[PDB]
RNA sequence: CUUUAAAUCCUUUAACGAGGAUCCAUUGGAGGGCAAGUCUGGUGCCAGCAGCCGCGGUAAUUCCAGCUCCAAUAGCGUAUA
């Protein structure tokens, strides 16, 4: 504190409001344009259907290829890049079949070596893609 | 080789060897009976580091 | 297994004449001798090391390394003390900062908080210390509750013998050296706080060179 | 060194664009055109120029961009040519090293 | 608008610290030297060994010589020397803070069962409370979180209907009873 | 038998009801943070793992499998405010 007064608040409590204000994690939280920016809108999961099965890869001191997916959602339309989790799951995915597409796990924004997407699928035709891996449930066809 | 955009080729690959018959597990409250004996019943003093418990070195 | 006092204070020491390390405390001498402490201090003074890093110096024909290992040691009743040392193995680095460790070392003082029934448990008042940018703090505790604080000065305070603080940090804590300094720092000034329990003027009874100086002309040249 | 030949999944390449960013644009034996991506073995310690024969494998899922496997000698290339694997209407036009 | 409860609370806290040595060999040794499942149960003694302390240092920062210190003081230690941790020698407030988890963990069912001689085993008494044989005052008691208290200690018997104190035998008995039946004809 | 408007469930109580007591406990992890193998085979900057540093280049303490081990335990992991 620097203006100490014994009738002095209503200054501390707007010079407070403003700094409070001019922050990134505060002005990213209470304004709606991020979340009119964000493609799921403020929710956790978001269901979705296939448009095609594209290849990226990594950046540059991992060298690999990263198979994500193209899935449009069905909220509003917006096209989207998600990444298809564990290994040889894309043999299970479809084009043209309905997913379910949560984030990748910080707060919407790229992790590690993959480029741009920061969305994972986790459900594949209202089955797991786990049950898929592990052997303990087969998918309708 | 066959070519690089085939998927899961080290799983498709792995030599597959199945599970073997083990005796079960104690589970519950009789494990962490177990655990304690192991860890402070029959134990030595010994000097200098203590190893692992999987240390197979 | 074996000892040859090349100061005067060892010679003392050794002559079964000055009795224990308070008055050398008292006094302050400058301990420049590591085995007083092992002489007065058996097998109750446990040590452990706390981290063994490298640092690097380069040449031009590669770089040279080097490992410091920062050592604390201490009586679980009252002393403990610190010793950072660097050498070019490990072994031998452990074994200068036992001796940088057991050189310097300094008495605690515990108190009570709030009501003065039995032993003495935590600190007397709220004493800071501080080393680089490092602020720590070591504030009261009632019975029975227990260091709260970083692992390193949670060991630190139990080889000092202290059961009950609240300690609160501040600035570059990951910097294990420099935290470990400033709450070495932080319990060394205890008996540089002045309270109205001893606001009496202490008697000055004399030196032990003052007594044994016959003892002393009688032993050396 | 060794004669390696193709397998179902990869088919032989020309260069048209040494381009940068890791990434170069290469014919088919048809005319198609995938987007050759080179291996993370192949960066540094070859050299690939332009308008030269090349092995570059395909896609089972999308046909968008491929990735460069090997490189081959200016010998070998006439030699495959001379085999016939390719049909009369491709002309290396006297690529190879200098001197 | 239904009529119900609507009232709960947890009785255990998690640690902030997952992974510490010292902190789960001690959990370990408490575990396993009074017989214990799993550390939610140490957990929740610690939880209400925290709530008591935190009351009795909230009774002791409030000034001498007030009537809710006195109440609520004189209250706490008439229910702790009920339980039994506390004498009546150490009837202090200042005295209640340098209690342990040790005191509050001898008053379970199972230590007095093991201790007394009713059982070999901790384990043994614990298996021996689940089958339904040690009651007391004519109640039989099939828990072993039953804490018990100080006047209630030497009610300590089996029951009227476990064969351990006298009554119908078991199903092994009967079965090899039949089974020794059929081998003599 | 009891409960209950009539029931169900709890408790009481019959006759049956276990020795690999198959009446078989999962969920994650094992480089550091952070508790726990420089174990054994396969791929060889490919497939993939990894919240972060980073691990994969034909001897991988991190990929894929077997054994052992660690964590919490009828519960555990993940995404979001």
């Amino acid at each position: 504190g620097k203006c100490r007064g014994l009738r002095t608040a209503r200054k501390l409590r707007s010079h407070r409001r403003d700094q409070k204000w001019h922050d990134k994690q505060y002005k990213k939280a209470h304004l709606g344009t991020a979340l009119k920016a964000n493609p799921f809108g403020g929710a956790s999961h978001a269901k979705g259907i296939v448009l095609e099965k594209v290849g990226v890869e990594a950046k540059q001191p991992n060298s690999a290829i990263r198979k994500c997916v193209r899935v449009q959602l069905i909220k509003n339309g917006k096209k989207i890049t998600a990444f298809v989790p564990n290994d040889g799951c894309l043999n299970f995915i479809e084009e043209n079949d309905e997913v379910l597409v949560a984030g990748f796990g910080r707060k919407g924004h790229a992790v590690g070596d993959i480029p741009g997407v920061r969305f994972k699928v986790v459900k594949v035709a209202n089955v797991s893609l786990l049950a898929l891996y592990k052997g303990k449930k087969e998918r309708p066809r | 080789h066959g070519s690089l955009a085939r998927v899961g080729k080290v799983r498709g690959q792995t030599l597959k060897v199945a599970k073997q018959e083990k005796k079960k597990k104690r589970t519950g409250r009789a494990k962490r009976r177990m655990q304690y004996n192991r860890r402070f019943v029959n134990v030595v003093p010994t000097f200098g580091k203590k190893k692992g418990p999987n240390a197979n070195s | 297994k074996e000892w040859l006092p090349v100061t005067k204070l060892g010679r003392l020491v050794k002559d079964m004449k000055i009795k224990s390390l308070e008055e050398i405390y008292l006094f302050s001498l400058p301990i420049k001798e590591s085995e007083i402490i092992d002489f007065f201090l058996g097998a109750s003074l446990k040590d452990e090391v706390l981290k063994i890093m490298p640092v690097q110096k380069q040449t031009r024909a590669g770089q040279r390394t080097r490992f410091k290992a920062f050592v604390a040691i201490g009586d679980y009743n009252g002393h403990v003390g610190l010793g950072v040392k660097c050498s070019k193995e490990v072994a031998t680095a452990i074994r200068g900062a036992i001796i940088l460790a057991k050189l310097s070392i300094v008495p605690v003082r515990r108190g009570y908080w709030g009501n003065k029934i039995g032993k003495p448990h935590t600190v007397p008042c709220k004493v800071t210390g501080r080393c680089g940018s490092v602020l720590v703090r070591l504030i009261p505790a009632p019975r029975g509750t227990g260091i709260v604080s970083a692992p390193v000065p949670k060991k630190l305070l139990m080889m000092a013998g202290i059961d009950d603080c609240y300690t609160s940090a501040r600035g570059c804590t990951a910097t294990l050296g420099n935290f470990a300094k400033a709450t070495f720092d932080a319990i060394s000034k205890t008996y540089s706080y002045l309270t109205p329990d001893l606001w009496k003027e202490t008697v000055f009874t004399k030196s032990p060179y003052q007594e044994f100086t016959d003892h002393l002309v009688k032993t050396h040249t | 060194r060794e004669l390696v030949f193709k397998e179902d999944g990869q088919e032989y390449a020309q260069v048209i664009k040494m381009l940068g960013n890791g990434r170069l644009e290469a014919m088919c034996f048809d005319g198609v055109k995938r987007l050759c991506h080179i291996r993370g073995k192949l960066r540094k310690k070859v050299w690939i120029n332009t308008s030269d024969i090349i092995l570059v494998g395909l896609r089972d899922y999308q046909d968008n961009k491929a990735d460069v496997i090997l490189k081959y000698n200016a010998d070998e290339a006439r030699s495959l040519k001379a085999y016939g694997e390719l049909p009369e209407h491709a002309k290396i036009n006297e690529t190879d090293t200098f001197g | 608008p239904v009529a119900r409860s609507w009232v709960c609370r947890k009785t255990y806290v998690t640690p902030r610290r997952p992974f510490e040595k010292s902190r789960l060999d001690q959990e370990l040794k408490l575990i396993g030297e009074y017989g214990l499942r799993n550390k939610r149960e140490v957990w929740r003694v610690k939880f209400t060994l925290a709530k008591i302390r935190k009351a009795a240092r909230e009774l002791l920062t409030l000034d001498e010589k007030d009537p809710r210190r006195l109440f609520e003081g004189n209250a706490l230690l008439r229910r702790l020397v009920r339980i039994g941790v506390l004498d009546e020698g150490k009837m202090k407030l200042d005295y209640i803070l340098g209690l342990k988890i040790e005191d509050f963990l001898e008053r379970r069912l199972q230590t007095q069962v093991f201790k007394l001689g009713l059982a070999k085993s901790i384990h043994h008494a614990r298996v021996l409370i689940r089958q339904r044989h040690i009651r007391v005052r004519k109640q039989v008691v099939n828990i072993p979180s039953f804490i018990v208290r100080l006047d209630s200690q030497k009610h300590i018997d089996f029951s009227l209907r476990s064969p351990y104190g006298g009554g119908r035998p078991g199903r092994v008995k009967r079965k090899n009873a039949k089974k020794g039946q059929g081998g003599a004809g």
